[PDB]
Order: structure tokens, then C-alpha cells, then sequence
């Protein structure tokens, strides 16, 4: 005799039906026939017993606010069997509202519809009187209504815009009502921002796919698994990205920024990857809009490499040489930023429009000053990004030419006035980076005499040289010899006693602007000889030392003398005119400082 | 000993405070307070609460309802409701008058969201009504 | 038959009471009466036996230097019970020297009485022979001495003072001695300050309470237990700060700020917490004045959120906007600090008393520099804390209004005298923040001629502009256009050769006041043409550059020029009179500085 049925279960469907399912006799090695009686204590009481060979049954068009008592018995299907006892009756009580379906879980832009059975005083009202509201806000437009039956009313939503949140809820609430009076139960519309832009990037070595996406929206409904789904089409991305039936999951790892990142190696450089996010929920499943990516199109450009900067020979231009990055092989324009080497770099930009030019040249103000120069490249069509700046290129401090100008020198007299041969001590000063390039190896004093002729004496790096002047006329020139050669411009100063008495200054005056500022003016006589410049000699009046000189152009009547003068000591200022034929007769004045 | 004016001001400040704090929960402000919903008739919603004993039994029922909902914010609001009920007992003591002192699970289980949103907007209404009649000589 | 009694113990009280206790037999379901025998092995041996229904017995007047032995047996109280076996005896021995009491813990203004039974060579000396000494330093006056008995010495302190701690000795150590013969025994009299200020703060969400308090004074006694004890009374706090008999301890932990801080959570919000610090000391329990609080009154005022500080266009005020925090709900005072942006800031402060004002306008010295502003708020009644200063708020540099007065511009001549088309270089200076208000976006030079009418060419940000003047007359107006418009008051300058020969100055002279100041004197001729103003043009004589001009009112006769004057150079002072029709002929003099 068969065992009475066990595990009776029954559920109200989305389409407003009832499905009854129960556990069969596992121990029975023979088929079973099931008599299931339902007592519908609805607005109309209907007790009816149906027969099923399986464990499933359906009842259609449920009446709202109704009881249901379900009973099941079983029997041996084959042979002279005996019907078993009833199972446990179970009682359902329906409510005033029936939904078709209760809930929908979907994405943006879909088409979602509901139907309603509204009871009122056990009278199923006309569908013309059933009207919906979304979370008790406003009446759905009439064009979105429909009548499946006079009792089953219908509402439709096309072009579903994503449900912008209202509090912690993740859905729109819905009640369908007999206009002004209706029931407690609430229908849920789960729509979220499913259009997501997962940003995928190729590594600079073309061995890695890294994909990041921020799930800022999904972390509001719980109990749903989330994963990355993808497929690989053989070559390139079809213009319509869609989910091919074969799909595969990818494991991904969360980071601190709240983004999930997915790491892929090795990479198919030309296979198109159709990718999306799968969200498996109890209600159903959602998928983000499939997007196809081709790896070579998301490659971060690589910096130019093997960068050396050097000052061009005999021109002073900044030549920068580099090697093209391995990828991509397409034509690239180069933006080169450059400036001085230091804490602050006055970045200026050079534009190179041909890829084959692995080296270029630019203009700089200083020709041995260290610089910081970097290079970046972009694809010619602009399809891509800007590569990282190249290795900072530095320029070496080295002379490129011969020096431009020789040092300024002046004479000091040693010996008595009467005796002919006097010790001329030529004192010059070290040359800055404006005329001496950036270094000088030595100074050479080239003489010029009517008796001994022209001879050059090397004094090395010294700024002084004492030589015995003997002849009535003696020109002397000073040349600054660097690692490459002698200075181009070189002042020539002649010594001559007959022209040592030639006066070229009418008047000389000095005023103490400050302790470190002595302001000097002079009026010069009409000069017959070829005058190059003048030499200001200032010293404390009536002393042997303190002797100091500067080279003034003869074209000016001004000179600022900036020196640590002693206020209590009066200073003797001597202005010496310089001619081709010889040093002229000075003008000597005395003034305070 | 007990300054009654301080108690009226603290009562008003606490009522206004609870209503605004619950007012920061955005989804309830857009829900019609006066709309009738069949099934939650046991919740003492807008139905003239015109006596001290009716206010007391109303807040007692509201306390019993809030006690079963598992949210922390509502638990403290329920604590404030406790301070308020004890305060109404102190006010009745001030005016001299005695004050004496199930189906929630079914609606909580079948429709918790609807029950909560309505229960809360009705609570806000009850406090707004008591406030609107806490000056027209309240009587026991 | 009942079991013999167990758990015998004996103790001696302060006054000299002998307490004997034993453990009752719980296993017996009937009351028990105990026969207890005690043998006092004193100087005279005694033995006695008593029957008591309870489990305790008292033997007053414990004899010094005496032994006591105790034994107990039990029998059923109701019915024909049988006496149980005698228990285990307990033996104890006593001591000699006595104080009443050994120590006293009290506060200022108390009436502390002390007594001593002092034993000298096994003899209790008379109370007149016992002398009390404060810390063995100063004898206590005999007016405070009293005679309880010949063998008990008494001292009394009415209206006590605070026992100021001497090192680690917070108490006073009284020594009662045989005049100059002092024992080592002493009595400790404590006075301890317990006044502690407690700061309590309710969280920003109304869920938990956090209290902080500094044990500043109590960090002088160790070995005692210091803890916070709280009691929750149903509503509010008692109007008189008092100790309810029932209370509980609260777990609180010290933190690095020096304040014990502890949290109640979740909170009973209008349910009053009466706490105070209890200190279980060896002498008893010192209790801080019971402080009761209502947590709602000590909520945290949050720093106000979303404050925007900007510049009001067309009014030049500093606008600040904000919103009230979530809590509290009482009226609030507000404090605002503001100043110019920078590493250093001069904080100006203002306060708002009305809570309805969510916006404010303020006056600031600088109108168009970056400004940093910070906000804080407190309860208007002050029953709380001052909020942390808000995040810095930066204004945006926008022009307040169109400029007021236009730039002063002058002419520079380039070209031959006969060559009519001459380059006029208009030179002006940027306006001040009083004229330009915030900034001048651009300069527009609007020209005027009888041929081309009036036309303008936009200059940019440059203060110099060289234009080719060709016509016999040409008017120029420089307009400083800000983001809203041009300057209101502007100057027009006309260039025209035929009346450029018009004389307006009779006599001109200069005097070198100093190397930094020079005075300019002039007397003007009766002007037929409208002399708007003059333009003093000074430059290095017999040179081209160094050219500097200044505009002078035509209504003055004296002027002062301040510059880095060069006393060597004679200077060409060219006072150019300016007319409505055009520039007049300069008055040119030469003079040293």
C-alpha cells in the first residue's frame, strides 16, 4: 500500500496562477497517481478534486482575497492498488491585489508591463477603473494603459530610464488601486545604471590587459553574485558588440579605491574581446552592455629612449638624440620640453612632425649650462595618448669654440719717472662665461716693439704679469687661450712716453652717492689720436697700495664705482686715456667717498 | 521643585528634533501621509488623539511597533519616545490625573517596506498633531 | 543527626569587639541552634559556653595581650534533635597599643577627634603625660587636648584646614608621645581635593555618549581605586545634585590626551545620567560631588558644512554661505574668521547671533586677493562646545565693477622732424587697486581723427604701444577694460604739430634737495589755450634713454621729484604743458641733481 504524499508545497505565480508541487515517494519503485483536491474559499466557494500523474498542478485566474485548502492522496498506478491516505491540507489566504507579475528586475531602456486584479468588497472592479501609482507620486499616463480583460487591467512602460535612487530603496514602489482606496502590498521595479564604462588599458610592454570598473551602484541590493563575463572573437571587433552564446568568467580583485580590476596575460593583440559584467540575483540576472576592445588600440605610448643632449659644435645649438619607442610602429609626433637644470625648469616646447627624425636641434642662451630636457611622443593621427616624458637629458659644461674676447688689462708703473726702463705690471681680471665661453686654460701676452719685434709670453692662468718696458713704443695684446684656442677679440694697449704726456681729459669730478657707490663724471678734450677707451684708477690719496682700476668706454661721461671705499680716507681718482699710439696723460683728482 | 516651563520647552525641542531627524530619511517625505492603505488599520494613525490617555496609549502602541523593527535609528527614536511617555506621565502628574497602561508580525513579514514607510509617516503626523494641540489647554 | 559546624572564623573590631562567625549547615532542612564555647586565655584564664540561634556571637572588651579559643556544635532547633560533634577550635592573640581611630579621611572645615591609649614600658601613662605633636615638628596646643580618661588621650581639630601635601605626605601624621619620649605610632589625617571638571559630548548621530574628564588632582594618591560611578534616573537629573543609593561602575580608559574617555551606547536620551568619581581609599571612599547630566544638553556642535566665500560683484563685499549642521536643534551662535590667503594670515573675526541667517556679508581691506575663511558654531545658550573651524574657503578673483579712473599715458617721439609720419609710443602705467578695483582685463586705445572719425585698436596687457601718427592732429584715449567694462574717468591726449609750438611756461628751475629728492619750481604764463596739466620729462642730458615722465596738475606751482638721482649727470627737465587741443611746447632746462 502506497505511502501518503509528503512535502506539500504551493506558490502563487508571477502571472497570477497557483502551482502545486509536492515530494513523491522515493522508496516506491512504482509509478504513482495523485488526487489533489483544492478548496477555493474565494468570493465563490469551489471545492474540486483533480487528478495528476506527476507532482505538478496549476490553477488559473486567481480570485483576490481567497482561501485555498490543498489536499493530496496517492495510489499505485499499475495493478490492483489501493489509494493512500490524504496528505496534510495546507491553507493559503490571498490579498486584495493580484499582480502580473509582482516584480521585474531589468536594465535601462527595456519595456516592462504589469497587470492588476483589484478586489473591492469582493467585486473585481473594471479594468477601466484600475489605475496605478509609482511609489505614491503621480498618475501613470493613460496612453500607457491597456485592457487584457475587464478585470485584468494592464500598464506598460517603454523606454525605461534608470531609476534614480530615492533613499536606500533600489526600485520603484507600485500600487494598483480602485482610484482612491487600495491595499498594503507594494510592487518593486528594479532598474539601475547598467550602462558601465569599464576602462581597459594595455601595459607599456604589451604583455598585460588591466581593466578597472567602479561598482558604485551595485552595492545597494545584496544576495546577488557578480562576475566578469567575456568572449574572444578571432580577429578585430565587430561593429555590433553582442554576447555570443559561448561566455567565460574571469576572476578579478578589488583595490583600495573601490574599483575592481582584472589582470590578463598573455594577451591576444588582435583578437577582439567582447566583455561585460554578469549579476546573478535571486529574481534573475543582469548584464552590462557588451563592449568590444582591441588591445593595440588601448596601448599607453612608451617614452622615447636613449636620450643624449649635447651642445652642437661651433653653433651652440642644443642637439637631442633619442630612439623611438618599440610600440607603436606608426608615425609619431614628438613634443620636447626643455629648460635650465635646477629646481625650476623654464619648460619650453619643440614640435617634431616626422617620426624618422630620431635627433633634433634647438636654441639655447647659454652654451655650457646644464639643462633638463625630456621628450614625449603621440601617434600622428592622435589616436591614443601622450607618452611619458623621456629620461631627463643633461648637457655637459664644456667649451665649444675658441673664446670670443680677451680679458681687460691695465698697467701699473714701478720705478722712477726719470729712468727709461720701467716695470709695467699688467693686471687683468678673470673672464666670465660671456666672453671666455666657460673656461680658459691660460693667458698669453703678445708684445709688439720697434726693436725687439713681436714676441708672445705665456703667463698661464695668472691675472698679473710684470715686464720691463724699455722702448719708446710698445704695444701689448692679451689673448685668452682655452682648450680649443685663443680668444678672438683682444684689446691692444700701447705704451709710449711721448704720448704718455698727451692729455685727453678736460675735467674729472666725483660725488659720494653712498659708501659703496661713488659716481664719476668727466669731460674730455678734443682727441686727435685714435682713442679706444679710458681707464679709471682709484686709490686712497697718498698711498702705495689700495690701487684699483676699471676699463670705462670713452663714449660715456658716467661711471658707477661700486667698491668698499673707506669714508675717512680721501680717494685719488686718475683717468687714463688709451690710444693706439700709447697711453695718454691722465687727469688726477681727489674726492671723498 | 520641578520647573514646568523647562519641561514644556524640552518637550517641544525633542519633538521637533525627532521629526527633523526622521525627516532626513528621504524616501518618506515623498509618501502621502493622508493616503489610506487597507490592512494597517491597527496602527493608530490620524484618528483624533484628543486626550492625554489617548496620546499615552498611542505612543505605547507605537513603542510596541517600533520595538520589533530592527533599525538602530528607530531604536533611539523609541528611546526618545520612552523619555516622552515618562514626560507625559510627569505632565499628567503636574495637572493631577491618573494614567493606566500580535498582528504586527504578519504585516511586517508580508510587506515590511510599506508597513514601515506608512507607520513612520503616521508617527510624524501624530507628533505634529500633539504639537498642534499642546497649547489649546491639553486635558487628561 | 546533623553534621558538626564548619567554617569557624574570628575577628576583632576597631573599638575592641570580638566577632565569632561560623558557616551554617545549608544541607540541613531545619533551623539549627549552636552551642559555642570560648576559652579566654587572658591574664586570668576564663571559659564560658553559650547557645545562640544565629551564626554569630559578640564578646565585647577584647583584652589586650590575651588569647581566645572558640569551638562550636549544632543541634536541630525544632523537634527532638541530637547535638552534633564539636567543631575545630580557633585560637587568636591580641596587641597592646591603641588609637581611636587610627586614621581619619575628611575635608576642610571638619571637626576631627583623635585619641590614643599609649603604652610606655608596658604602662599606660596619664593623659596629661601624653603630648600630641604635628608631624613631630610642632606641639599641638593643649587647648585642643581633652581628657576622655586618664589612660585615653584626646586631641581635637575644629574647623579643619586643607592638609596640604608635603612631598608624598598628603595627610598629617600626629604623634602622641610620653612628652619627649616618642613612639613610632602615628595617626593620619587626610584632606584631598576632589573637584574635577568633566566634559561630556554626545555623538553627531544621537546613538552614543562619550565623556572625557581629567584626574588632575587625583594623580597624587596610588594604591587606591579610582573609578567613575553612574546611575540612570528615569527622567532628567534631580534639581539637587545628590547620590542615589543604587549605582553602577562605568568602564573608562585613560588616553594620551590626559583625559579618561568612555562611551555609553546605545543611549537612553532624556534619561538622566548621574555620575561621580568614587575613590576607594584605605580609609574609606572619597566621592566627588555627584554631577548629573542630561546627554541631550551636551551634543557636539558640528563644524558647519558647505561654506562658500566669494566676492560680491558690483558691491565689493565678502559673501559667506553655509548650512546648519545636523545637530543641535537649539538656537546657535556662529563665529567666522577670515583673512588674506598666504602662509601668514591676519584673522578678522565676526559673530552671528540669529540662527535664521544662513548667509552673511563682510568687509575686508583687500577686495581682489585670494581669501581664506573658516567657520565655527556653538549653541546660542553656550551649553556645549565650540565647533572645529571649518575647511578653508577660497574666493575667486573676479572684478567687482568697471574701473573708476583711467591710466595716465604720455607720448614718446620717434622719427625725423620733417618726416611727418612719426612713431608715437604711448606709455602708461597699470592702474592701482583703487582705480582698476580688481584688475584690468585689457587696454584699448581709441583714436580720433577728422578723417577716420573715432576708432580703437586693442592693446593687450602692454603699457606701451607704438603707432604711426600721420595726420596734422590726432587724439588718443586709453581705456582700461575690466571684465565688466572700461574706466569711468579717462584722460585724452592729443598730438598736433602746429600748436605744439604753443608756449605756456614763463620760468622753470630745479634744485637738488638730495640724491633722492629734487624740487622743481615754475611760473606759468597767462594761458590762452585750456591748460589741463603738465608733463615733466626728465632724462639723462646728452643721451637717448633714461627717459622718464610724470604728470603734474596745472593748478600747482611747486613739485617734488623722487628718484635715484645721479649727481654727475646734468638732467634735462622738460616740463611739457598739455592743452585740450594738444601738447604744447616743452619748457626745457638743464640742472644737476
Amino acid at each position: 500500500k502506497p505511502d501518503p504524499p509528503l512535502g506539500l508545497h504551493m506558490e502563487v505565480t508571477d502571472d497570477g496562477n497557483l502551482k502545486i508541487s509536492w515530494d513523491s515517494q522515493t522508496m516506491a519503485p512504482f509509478p504513482l497517481q495523485y488526487q489533489v483536491k483544492y478548496l477555493e474559499n474565494s468570493t465563490i466557494v469551489r471545492e474540486a478534486a483533480e487528478i495528476v500523474s506527476a507532482t505538478s498542478l496549476l490553477v488559473d485566474s486567481v480570485l483576490p482575497g481567497s482561501s485555498y485548502e490543498v489536499q493530496v492522496r496517492s495510489k499505485r498506478l499499475d495493478g490492483s492498488g489501493v489509494w493512500s491516505d490524504w496528505s496534510s491540507p495546507q491553507v493559503f489566504t490571498t490579498q486584495d491585489v493580484v499582480y502580473f507579475p509582482p516584480k521585474i528586475l531589468t536594465s535601462v531602456g527595456s519595456n516592462a508591463s504589469f497587470h492588476c486584479i483589484y478586489k473591492n468588497e469582493n467585486q473585481i472592479i473594471s479594468s477601466k477603473q484600475i489605475v496605478w501609482w509609482r511609489n505614491l507620486a503621480e498618475k501613470i499616463p493613460e496612453i500607457q494603459y491597456s485592457i487584457v480583460s475587464d478585470r485584468v487591467s494592464k500598464v506598460t512602460f517603454s523606454n525605461l530610464k534608470a531609476t534614480r535612487p530615492r533613499g536606500k530603496f533600489t526600485y520603484d514602489a507600485v500600487y494598483c488601486c480602485n482610484e482612491q482606496a487600495c491595499h498594503h502590498r507594494y510592487a518593486e521595479l528594479y532598474v539601475i545604471d547598467v550602462n558601465i564604462n569599464i576602462s581597459c588599458e594595455t601595459d607599456g610592454y604589451l604583455t598585460k590587459m588591466t581593466c578597472r570598473w567602479s561598482p558604485s551602484t551595485i552595492q545597494s541590493l545584496v544576495g546577488s553574485t557578480v562576475q566578469l563575463r567575456y568572449h574572444r572573437r578571432s580577429l578585430y571587433c565587430p561593429d555590433s558588440p553582442s554576447i555570443h552564446p559561448t561566455s567565460e568568467p574571469k576572476n578579478c580583485v578589488l583595490q583600495r579605491d573601490g574599483f575592481y580590476e582584472c589582470v590578463f596575460q598573455p594577451i591576444f593583440l588582435l583578437s577582439g574581446y567582447t566583455m561585460w559584467i554578469r549579476i546573478n540575483h535571486s529574481l534573475g540576472s543582469l548584464d552590462s552592455p557588451p563592449t568590444c576592445v582591441l588591445p593595440d588600440s588601448v596601448v599607453k605610448p612608451l617614452p622615447p629612449s636613449n636620450v643624449k643632449a649635447e651642445i652642437t659644435v661651433n653653433t651652440g645649438l642644443l642637439k637631442v638624440s633619442w630612439e623611438k619607442p618599440v610600440f607603436p610602429e606608426n608615425n609619431l609626433q614628438f613634443q620636447i620640453r626643455y629648460g635650465l637644470s635646477g629646481k625650476e625648469i623654464q619648460w619650453k616646447t619643440h614640435e617634431v612632425f616626422d617620426a624618422k627624425s630620431k635627433s633634433a636641434s634647438l636654441l639655447v642662451s647659454d652654451l655650457c649650462a646644464v639643462y633638463v630636457v625630456q621628450v614625449r611622443c603621440r601617434r600622428l593621427d592622435g589616436l591614443g595618448y601622450w607618452s611619458n616624458w623621456s629620461s631627463p637629458a643633461y648637457t655637459l659644461v664644456m667649451d665649444v669654440k675658441v673664446p670670443m674676447r680677451g680679458p681687460e688689462f691695465w698697467r701699473k708703473m714701478d720705478g722712477d719717472v726719470t729712468k727709461k726702463e720701467r716695470n709695467v705690471t699688467l693686471l687683468w681680471k678673470p673672464l666670465t662665461k660671456n666672453d671666455s665661453l666657460c673656461s680658459v686654460r691660460r693667458y698669453v701676452v703678445k708684445h709688439r716693439t720697434a726693436h725687439n719685434g713681436t714676441w708672445s709670453e705665456d703667463v698661464g692662468n695668472r691675472t698679473n704679469l710684470t715686464f720691463l718696458w724699455t722702448e719708446p713704443a710698445h704695444t701689448v695684446t692679451v689673448l685668452a687661450v682655452n682648450s680649443l684656442g685663443a680668444s678672438l677679440v683682444n684689446f691692444n694697449l700701447t705704451f709710449s712716453w711721448p704720448m704718455s704726456k698727451v692729455s685727453a681729459v678736460e675735467s674729472l669730478s666725483a660725488y659720494p652717492l653712498s659708501s659703496s657707490c661713488v659716481i664719476l663724471s668727466w669731460t674730455l678734450s678734443p682727441d686727435d689720436y685714435s682713442l679706444l677707451y679710458l681707464v679709471i684708477e682709484w686709490k686712497i690719496l697718498n698711498e702705495d697700495d689700495g690701487m684699483k682700476w676699471l676699463r670705462i668706454p670713452s663714449n660715456v661721461k658716467k661711471f658707477y664705482i661700486h667698491d668698499n671705499f673707506i669714508p675717512i680716507e680721501k680717494y685719488q681718482f686718475s683717468l687714463y686715456p688709451v690710444f693706439m699710439e700709447g697711453v695718454g696723460k691722465p687727469k688726477i683728482i681727489n674726492g671723498f667717498t | 521643585g520641578v520647573p514646568i516651563q523647562k519641561v514644556q520647552d524640552d518637550t517641544k525641542t525633542l519633538i521637533k528634533t525627532i521629526v527633523t531627524r526622521i525627516n532626513d530619511i528621504s524616501h518618506t517625505q515623498s509618501v502621502s501621509a493622508k493616503q489610506r492603505v487597507t490592512g494597517l488599520d491597527f496602527i493608530p494613525g490620524l484618528h483624533p488623539i484628543l486626550s492625554l490617555s489617548k496620546m499615552d496609549q498611542t505612543l505605547a502602541v507605537y513603542q510596541q511597533v517600533l520595538t520589533s523593527l530592527p533599525s538602530q535609528n528607530v531604536l533611539q527614536i523609541a528611546n526618545d519616545l520612552e523619555n516622552l511617555r515618562d514626560l507625559l506621565h510627569l505632565l499628567a502628574f503636574s495637572k493631577s490625573c491618573s494614567l493606566p497602561q500580535e498582528s504586527l508580525d504578519g504585516v511586517l513579514e508580508a510587506s515590511l517596506y510599506s508597513t514601515e514607510v506608512v507607520a513612520l509617516s503616521r508617527l510624524q503626523g501624530s507628533l505634529q498633531d500633539i504639537l498642534q494641540q499642546l497649547d489649546v489647554s491639553p486635558e487628561c
